[PDB]
């Protein structure tokens, strides 16, 4: 084939514009509501539990193959990220 | 929680001793001996509720009938206390707030 002749189209319709239909949550005004919901006990509790459980996932870099070049670049980007806590 | 504690402190003074009311004729005005006697009757109803009430045949001593029982504000107190302890991110067993709700069966891979 030549290539993608089909563009990435919007999710918009006459009322629903960019995955949203409420005018209060339409533009950056929805970001105000999303920021004000951080003042909830339930919301902040669930976010603290979920994000703390993400931060203790025991991540590890998996290389491509057993070749020493793949292990070398895997240890390289492991040193770049620092999966072990500090660097 | 603080506003609800002050509402309970204003509500118990009504529902536990009862606010007194007293109707006198218009002949008695302020600063008179009958006015001081009515003050003494109300103060004795509040403070020393054993001297009793002795009235002339015109005065009608009464308590103001609120005509409703006091609503139970204990669930609202436990709700806001649960809100505080939930916002702090701690279970209700370590801080002593487990009140009639079920204990944790197995839990998840970790706790809260």
């Amino acid at each position: 084939l030549e290539g993608a002749s089909v563009p990435v189209m919007s999710t918009s319709y006459d009322v629903v514009v960019d995955r949203e239909f409420d005018e209060l949550l339409q533009g950056k005004d929805g970001l105000l509501v999303y920021h004000k919901m951080l003042s909830d006990g339930t919301v902040k509790n669930a976010l603290n539990y979920i994000f703390g459980r993400i931060r203790s996932a025991k991540w590890y870099v998996e290389p491509a193959s057993t070749d020493p070049e793949d292990i070398a670049i895997a240890a390289f980007i492991h040193a770049q990220l620092g999966i072990d806590d500090a660097s | 929680k603080r506003a609800l504690i002050l509402l309970i402190n204003h509500g118990l003074e009504r529902f536990m001793i009862g606010v007194p009311t007293l109707t006198i004729p218009k002949s008695v005005r302020q600063g008179t001996k009958q006015w001081e006697a009515a003050k003494e009757i109300v103060k004795n109803f509040v403070q020393k509720p054993r001297h009793g009430i002795i009235l002339p045949d015109d005065w009608k001593f009464d308590t103001v009938d609120l005509k409703s029982a006091m609503p139970d504000a204990i669930p609202y107190l436990t709700y806001h206390d649960a809100g505080i302890a939930r916002a702090l991110g701690i279970d209700f067993n370590t801080v002593q707030l487990n009140m009639g709700v079920q204990a944790v069966n197995i839990g998840e891979f970790v706790s809260l």
